[PDB]
DNA sequence: TAGGGAGGGTTTTTAGGGTGGGT
């Protein structure tokens, strides 16, 4: 009971629709043969969805209906690792995939009627899309033309048409947390992601200001820094 | 699969010290093979209850689980600041395992004014062939909010996307950013654009508009 | 295949203690004897369990411990008797899973001179072909594996394969 | 042959394995 129980996922990444991707779940701290290993996925903004499980001691496997027939779960006890090969991938299969272990080993065949999912991995991201890697096409820091007198003014930084996430972002400086918000990415029909980021600005003191953007795209190398100024027409 | 856990209310607001109740109903008999999980954003789920009434090791005793047939209840006696998360119920009595839809427990605060805004494109959208018209709601509560786009008389439908933030960890408020997308030809040949809000915190709906650039 | 991680059977446990308690108690005595097990895996009746080890070396060290007391009971470490099982055997155990339908036990099975059991497997009502013929050989059993080569049971032809851990693909 | 876990997955012939399929 002492040895550190740890599950590590690997093999996640980008796959074309209709292709096959295989996930690995390296297990340490317990005998994977006498437990049950479960795969759980979570779509962006959605809840948990159980995918598959394997119980090598009893040779029992189970799959969810939405993935039944396409996915295949297997275990290599010589490496203490569980596998989930996913075939005929679709856009609705894009999610973060976890592998988990049952709380107690398969002491009896009825053991699944009690206990729960004890230890979880970090979770790996699988993205199913025909789109290729691209960089951001950031747009405005445009304030309101009909502003107010010192009450409150709103800036912006729209980061559009990048693939894929993350887009870890800030503004001009390295730390300007003042009333700053970074909205979650949204998946557009074109297959690319668009995102917006705003900040709080005093409507009176805007002459000095600053408020350039700090858009960063990691696997794109497309750092674009746009500036703030009201338009002139 | 075919065994579904109907989780309610799937969302509730409460304060520290309140007693909350999250109930899952199984569509079929599962005896007691029910577990409860707590998940925080960006993190893996954590087990809380198994066998529908047994606390996992390390879980505080303020968590508990009862059973009254096919109904399974997760009870938090005194809500704690670190208990604000999403809770999921799980079934393992039948065949394939299924999770509930989850219940998000959000912090409770007073109602705040949205402070709507609306912005035009950015000189490259005008030179790239696409139009992105924004509408920002900033530091409002509750989350319930209805936004509306209007093409000079007509409610836009099927051409906008909006995303909401989590509760800010200084004021427990939200933020919304709706983005209507149209081609340049559609955008260049029209006048009067606006976004309308119907938040419960404002007595009368607030409409923010700009005829065109008008800078 | 019975798993790959080396493990040992631990017996004579204080069944009055819960499984989590027994997991801690068994781990502590090995830890006190400077041995780091990886899992404990208490059994259902809590009278026994199966201790996991990271290597065969740690296992062999564990078996040579003596007088280990957990909760007042002197536990006993046993190598599970799978070595006495078909791990040594099944070089002297054949399978002839009947390839047709239900047949008779006393059906004049004269195709095997030396064998200790040719009993088939039958269920409630009808049955399908499962009949393994035992053996009494030492250096494998190829004197019988290559000697049948398509006999004739009722219904259709038949086949003879391996069982246990010899025919496992 | 194809249903349930009181038939059994670390041993005493009921089968053993997971492409035979679901607890
Ligand atoms: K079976
Ligand atoms: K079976």
């Amino acid at each position: 009971e002492i040895s550190e129980v740890q599950l590590v996922e690997s093999g996640g990444g980008l796959v074309q629709p209709g292709g096959s991707l295989r996930l690995s779940c390296a297990a340490s701290g317990f005998n994977i043969y006498y437990y049950s290993i479960h795969w759980v996925r979570q779509a962006p903004g959605k809840g948990l969805e159980w995918v598959a499980s394997i119980s090598p001691s009893y040779g029992y496997t189970s799959y969810a209906d939405s993935v039944k027939g396409r996915f295949t779960i297997s275990a290599d006890t010589s490496k203490n690792t569980a596998y989930l090969q996913m075939n005929s991938l679709r856009a609705e299969d894009t999610a973060v995939y976890y592998c988990a272990r049952w709380s107690r080993w398969a002491y009896s065949y009825w053991s699944y009627k009690s206990y729960g999912m004890d230890y979880w991995g970090q979770g790996t991201l699988v993205t199913v899309s025909s789109a290729s890697t691209k960089g951001p096409s950031v747009f405005p820091l445009a304030p309101s033309s009909k502003s107010t007198s010192g009450g409150t003014a709103a800036l912006g930084c729209l980061v559009k048409d990048y693939f894929p996430e993350p887009v870890t972002v800030s503004w001009n400086s390295g730390a300007l947390t003042s009333g700053v918000h970074t909205f979650p990415a949204v998946l557009q029909s074109s297959g690319l992601y668009s995102l917006s980021s705003v900040v709080t600005v005093p409507s009176s003191s805007l002459g000095t200001q600053t408020y350039i953007c700090n858009v960063n795209h990691k696997p794109s190398n497309t750092k674009v820094d746009k500036k703030v100024e009201p338009k002139s027409c | 699969s075919d065994i579904q856990m109907t989780q309610s209310p799937s969302s509730l607001s409460a304060s520290v010290g309140d007693r909350v109740t999250i109930t899952c109903r199984a569509s079929q008999s599962v005896s007691s093979a029910v577990a409860w999980y707590q998940q925080k954003p960006g993190k893996a789920p954590k087990l809380l209850i198994y066998s529908a009434s047994s606390l996992y090791s390390g879980v505080p005793s303020r968590f508990s689980g009862s059973r009254s047939g096919t109904d399974f209840t997760l009870t938090i006696s005194s809500l704690q600041p670190e208990d604000f998360a999403t809770y999921y119920c799980q079934q393992s009595g039948g065949g394939p395992i299924t999770f509930g839809q989850g219940t998000k427990v959000e912090i409770k605060r007073t109602v705040a004014a949205p402070s709507v805004f609306i912005f035009p494109p950015s000189d490259s959208q005008l030179k790239s062939g696409t139009a992105s018209v924004v509408c920002l709601l900033n530091n409002f509560y509750p989350r319930e909010a209805k936004v509306q786009w209007k093409v000079d008389n007509a409610l836009q439908s099927g051409n906008s996307q909006e995303s909401v933030t989590e509760q800010d960890s200084k004021d427990s408020t939200y933020s919304l950013s709706s983005t209507l997308t149209l081609s340049k030809a559609d955008y260049e040949k029209h006048k009067v654009y606006a976004c309308e809000v119907t938040h419960q915190g404002l007595s009368s709906p607030v409409t923010k508009s700009f005829n065109r650039g008008e800078c | 295949g019975g798993g790959h991680m080396f493990n040992l059977f631990v017996g004579n446990l204080n069944f009055n203690k819960s499984a989590p308690e027994l997991k801690t108690g068994i781990s502590d005595v090995f830890a006190k004897n400077d041995l780091a097990v990886v899992d404990v895996r208490i059994g259902m009746t809590r009278k026994f369990g199966y201790v996991d080890f990271e290597s065969a070396e740690d296992l062999e060290k564990a078996l040579e411990l003596t007088g280990l007391k957990v909760f007042g009971n002197e536990i006993k470490l046993e190598k599970p008797k799978g070595k006495d099982s078909k791990k040594e055997r099944d070089a002297r155990t054949l399978l002839a899973k009947n390839l047709p339908y239900k047949v008779t036990q006393d059906e004049l099975k004269e195709v095997f001179e030396d064998a200790a059991e040719i009993r088939l497997v039958s269920k409630d009502g009808k049955s399908k072909g499962i009949a393994y013929i035992e053996f009494k050989t030492e250096a494998d059993a190829e004197k019988t594996f290559e000697e049948k080569q398509g006999t004739e049971i009722d219904g259709r032809s038949i086949s003879l394969y391996y069982t246990g851990e010899k025919g496992q693909n």
